[PDB]
């Protein structure tokens, strides 16, 4: 029924870095709330209970305030055990159990530009009935750079389809395959077939095109 | 219809300090995210750094991380750009980027005209 | 130590019936009530119901109201989520937690102990292989620097599937991005590798792919035109 | 917002689940209580402060709200289960539980109503306007030039050695023990007054007269301290209600008494003072609040005092406050004497000085409720309107100084209540320009420094005019003079305005 927000839901630093994440009621919700820590894949912890007491698990380094329907976590000092997704549940009764949105802690790293590629179809999907163009984008940070898919100079909309990876563990970079699925009809169209991408390490958005 | 305006620049010795600093007049700054970019004698358009928002970071690069600082005031609508120990490979002129995009994904229309670094 | 397990989730069709299982091992459900948790892949935590074996008030998620139904046993000490009618935004994964009875510290302690958590999908389309397309670097122009060679893999159901380059070999530069949900029901991948330019022409790259489901092993190769 | 907020909230929250059906919308009302009550479980109450926390004698507090909250579960439980007459029982249920647990720690819950029945008894009291003819009369036998002359400026130099020490009194002691001295001294006006015996108890009289006079500011500074800050207004409005109630009370009381009832001087003051001990009695039992106003630093004051002092509107209306509540208080201190000069008549039932009062507060009460409507702007409208309430009471004492006729005193009286009109037509405005534009402390201070100034000035005028030594003038010459000193302001106001 009632609604939990939780703004800073994409942040980034490094190890030993102070990071705050806030989380604000509807309500006049009293000091019973609970964050959880996810890793990629696994099951939820419970980090944090009514909003000040640190549960017995977890190291000293978590915390919590309660300023009137503010809830506040601080992590003092990053663990590079402590990346994952922090998530921010207010628990006052049995059925009005509301979650938060989820913020997803990232590794500081420098912004690289991205190495964008353009991969035509196979000699196999003009024969089998359906073709597909992608676009990769690769070693690069962070997440956020769109693509448009340029096909007769027109922003192609509606038919493209992304996915992007987990952080590296090497080098703590991205990687993004952008994939624009079509008919038959990619022969008698125009012959031009472009993506242009931009990102903030990108002065100009990189467009990579192939002819026929 | 939105202009930028920055400053700076002056012969300097190679480790020495200064102040680069970019306003903006046309529109309100505190919804947006701004960026500086780099273009030596050589080569062309490379990245110094970005400043996302308030609540968020400053991103950097591969050769200016952890040494350049970067600020913003939304208050006053200026990014300032903190040099300090600057090598002799970084005379180039800086250019300074609004961001015409809420999600930050990179769509850079407005540039300022550069300022000249050069060192010795 | 006092856990959770969650049993009985695997893939149904839309508006089919599927009970799950969560057993307490360890305490029993009279003594701490039971909650079911949604998460979508991609999105969020999300709450679907809950039983208190004790009095039993169970009260239900506005999405899924007059839909699922609860009930839990304290002989076999376990709780059963019956689900029928069921729609395709419930393919998610669902955690059963434990939570204390007012009154007391157990009360104010939240979900302490999570479990494991089972996987449920909702889709109209049967198992097949998957089709395993090379993607060719171009190499008659943007030569000179590194180089991306792939393989798209696309119409394939259930979700697990896996793509190997040269067996095991190269396994330095593989990026295997996650599956995303193509509209038309399936699943469609992509991977890559990276390939310096002057070995792209010397060293021959296969491509490995294994399906458990549908047990296919479509081993391709990837060449330039 | 400790815990009288969230209390406040959830017995309202406690009524709307009363009062509503169709119960779609009192889940929301039920998980309100259950904030509000798990909000005020680590509430520290103020009567449990002074223990130690983790005492056996501190756990029933939070056993209470452990079964308040228990109770709001076994009705929320019910609510979703489509019974809505359940949750009435379960919250009939949660109102016994409120009556036994939870009220013993909270204070008292007619701390409203307590204080506005102290806002009339204490207020009650028949014989007020009556002290000039008991004076007069054959009962003690005073002539009108020693109560002229010599009575009533002890009572002037008096209220102005108890305003300097009694209102940093009354700010120190925390209000309690400073009503109970105002009471004890109403208490000692009455016992001077009716085993009087020549002039030096009456100036006695006059002594404690000044404290209970200078102690009126003691009330609403009561009601700040123990009110919380965001239910001031309507608690001070029931009190300023009660209060003005209780003046019209005791003057009806005196007229239907002496007039109608025709009860002697002796016996009314009897029943004066049977009314101060119910007054006394009712004092004992008022609870000592904490939150003082100055002793609860001084470059802060000053600093936010010195944004202000050069601003129009402040000065000006300062002036004004001291000029005419100077005159205002000498007229006030002398109609008595000349109403009993006009008409000295031996029947004690010709005698309206209840009627005259009891039409005062009546107007008064009138023109201050019409003062807070009053929307015009003071950058030129300021001084004209000044010149012309002080050319009215200046035309009102002029017609008060000339009526030497017994027969036309009728004629005296109500025009008189209008002169009462015109000052408390301006006490709320005068009020409006100058607490409307500092602080709390600063608005005690310049209220306070004003009164002083006045009660100085008054003090002067009365040393000059009724000196035993000096002029000592009948108080004919005396209105006369009082007259020519509001022509003199009214010279003053006209040539500031136009």
């Amino acid at each position: 029924d009632i609604q939990m927000t939780q703004s800073p839901s994409s942040l980034s630093a490094s190890v030993g870095d102070r990071v705050t994440i806030t989380c604000r009621a509807s309500q006049s919700v009293s000091s019973a709330v609970a964050w959880y820590q996810q890793k990629p894949g696994k099951a939820p912890k419970l980090l944090i209970y009514s909003a000040s007491s640190l549960y017995s698990g977890v190291p000293s380094r978590f915390s919590g305030s309660r300023s009137g329907t503010d809830f506040t976590l601080t992590i003092s000092s990053l663990q590079p055990e402590d990346f994952a997704t922090y998530y921010c549940q207010q628990y006052l009764y049995y059925s009005l159990v509301t979650f938060g949105q989820g913020t997803k802690v990232e590794i500081k790293r420098t912004v690289a530009a991205p190495s964008v590629f353009i991969f035509p179809p196979s000699d196999s999907q003009l024969k089998s009935g359906t073709a597909s163009v992608v676009c990769l984008l690769n070693n690069f940070y962070p997440r956020e750079a769109k693509v448009q898919w340029k096909v007769d100079n027109a922003l192609q909309s509606g038919n493209s389809q992304e996915s992007v990876t987990e952080q590296d563990s090497k080098d703590s970079t991205y990687s993004l395959s952008s994939t624009l699925t079509l008919s038959k009809a990619d022969y008698e169209k125009h012959k031009v077939y472009a993506c242009e991408v931009t990102h903030q390490g990108l002065s100009s958005p990189v467009t990579k095109s192939f002819n026929r | 219809q939105v202009q930028l305006q920055e400053s700076g620049g002056g012969l300097v010795q190679p480790g020495g300090s200064l102040r680069l600093s970019c306003a903006a007049s046309g529109r309100t700054i505190s919804r947006y995210a701004m960026s500086w970019f780099r273009q030596a004698p050589g080569k062309e358009r490379e990245f110094v750094a970005v400043a996302r928002r308030s609540g968020d970071g400053a991103f950097y690069a591969d050769s200016v991380q952890g040494r350049f600082t970067v600020s913003r005031d939304d208050a006053k609508n200026t990014v300032y750009l903190q040099m300090n120990s600057l090598k002799p490979e970084d005379t180039a002129v800086y250019y300074c980027a609004i961001d015409s995009d809420t999600f930050y994904s990179g769509s850079y229309d407005y540039w300022g005209q550069g300022t000249q670094v050069t060192v010795s | 130590e006092v856990q959770l397990v969650e049993s009985g989730g695997g893939l149904v069709q839309p508006g089919g019936s599927l009970r799950l299982s969560c057993a307490a091992s360890g305490f029993n459900v009279v003594d701490f009530s039971l909650h079911w948790v949604r998460q979508a892949p991609g999105k969020g935590l999300e709450w679907v119901a809950y039983i208190s074996s004790s009095s039993g008030s169970t009260s239900y998620a506005d999405s899924v109201k007059g839909r699922f139904t609860i009930s839990a046993d304290t002989s076999k000490n376990t709780a059963y989520l019956q689900m029928n009618s069921l729609r395709a935004e419930d393919t998610a994964v669902y955690y059963c937690a434990r939570w204390g009875y007012w009154p007391g510290e157990p009360w104010w302690k939240a979900f302490d102990y999570w479990g494991q958590g089972t996987l449920v999908t909702v889709s109209s389309a049967s198992t097949k292989g998957p089709s395993v397309f090379p993607l060719a670097p171009s190499s008659k122009s943007t030569s000179g620097g590194t180089a991306a060679l792939g393989c798209l893999v696309k119409d394939y159901f259930p979700e697990p599937v896996t793509v190997s380059w040269n067996s095991g070999a190269l396994t330095s530069g593989v990026h295997t991005f996650p599956a995303v949900l193509q509209s038309s029901g399936l699943y469609s991948l992509s991977s890559v590798v990276t390939v310096p330019s002057s070995s792209l022409g010397t060293q021959t790259y296969i491509c490995n792919v294994n399906h458990k489901p549908s047990n296919t092993k479509v081993d391709k190769k990837v060449e330039p035109k | 917002a400790d815990l009288e907020d969230n209390w406040e909230t959830l017995n309202d929250n406690l009524k709307v689940i009363e009062k509503a059906d169709n119960a779609a919308q009192v889940k929301d009302a039920l998980t309100k209580m259950r904030a509000a009550a798990l909000d005020a479980q680590k509430a520290t109450p103020p009567k449990l402060e002074d223990k130690s926390p983790d005492s056996p004698e501190m756990k029933d507090f939070r056993h209470g709200f452990d079964i308040l909250v228990g109770q709001i579960d076994d009705a929320l439980k019910l609510a979703n289960e489509g019974k809505v007459k359940e949750a009435q029982a379960a919250a009939e249920q949660l109102k016994t539980t409120r009556n036994a647990y939870i009220q013993k720690y909270l204070s008292w819950r007619h701390l409203v109503c307590y204080l506005c029945f102290y806002g009339f008894m204490a207020q009650i009291r028949p014989g007020e306007s009556f002290i000039t003819p008991y004076l007069l009369g054959p009962d003690k036998n005073f002539t009108r030039e020693q109560v002229t002359n010599e009575i009533t400026p002890v009572l002037s130099y008096s209220y102005l050695a108890v305003l300097v020490p009694v209102f940093l009194l009354t700010d120190y002691l925390r209000y309690t023990p400073v009503l109970l001295l105002q009471g004890l001294s109403f208490v000692s006006v009455w016992l001077l007054l009716l085993l009087g015996h020549s002039v030096a108890h009456m100036q006695l009289m006059e002594l404690f007269y000044s404290v209970t006079m200078a102690a009126r500011i003691a009330y609403s500074s009561y009601i700040f301290s123990l009110v919380r800050p965001a239910r001031y207004q309507r608690v001070a409005g029931y009190s300023r209600a009660a209060v003005l109630l209780g003046v019209f009370t005791s003057s009806v009381l005196g007229q239907l008494l002496v007039t109608v009832g025709r009860v002697s001087f002796s016996t009314l003051n009897y029943i004066s003072l049977a009314f101060l001990t119910f007054s006394v009695v009712l004092a004992l039992f008022l609870k000592r609040p904490k939150r003082s106003l100055f002793f609860n630093v001084l470059a802060r004051m000053l600093r936010e005092l010195g944004d202000s002092l050069r601003r129009p509107q402040l000065r000006l209306w300062s002036l004004w406050w001291v000029f005419n509540s100077a005159g205002y208080y000498l007229v006030v201190y002398y109609v008595h004497i000349l109403w009993n000069e006009v008409d000295p008549t031996t029947n004690s039932a010709r005698v309206y000085n209840g009627a005259a009062d009891a039409a005062s507060t009546l107007l008064g009460a009138i023109t201050s409720f019409a003062a807070g409507f009053v929307k015009i702007r003071w950058a030129r409208w300021s001084k004209l309107l000044i010149a012309g309430v002080t050319a009215t009471q200046a035309g009102l004492v002029f017609l008060l100084a000339h009526t030497r006729h017994p027969s036309s005193i009728w004629l005296c009286y109500a025009a008189f209540v209008l002169f009462r009109g015109s000052y408390q037509f301006l006490v709320p405005i005068a009020t409006f320009q100058i607490a409307s534009s500092l602080s709390k402390e600063l608005c005690a201070l310049v209220f306070g420094v004003n009164t002083f100034f006045a009660t100085i000035v008054k003090t002067i005028i009365t040393f000059i005019v009724s000196d035993v030594r000096g002029l000592g003038l009948p108080v004919r010459k005396q209105f006369q003079l009082y007259s020519v000193y509001f022509l003199i302001l009214s010279i003053i106001y006209f040539l500031g305005a136009m």
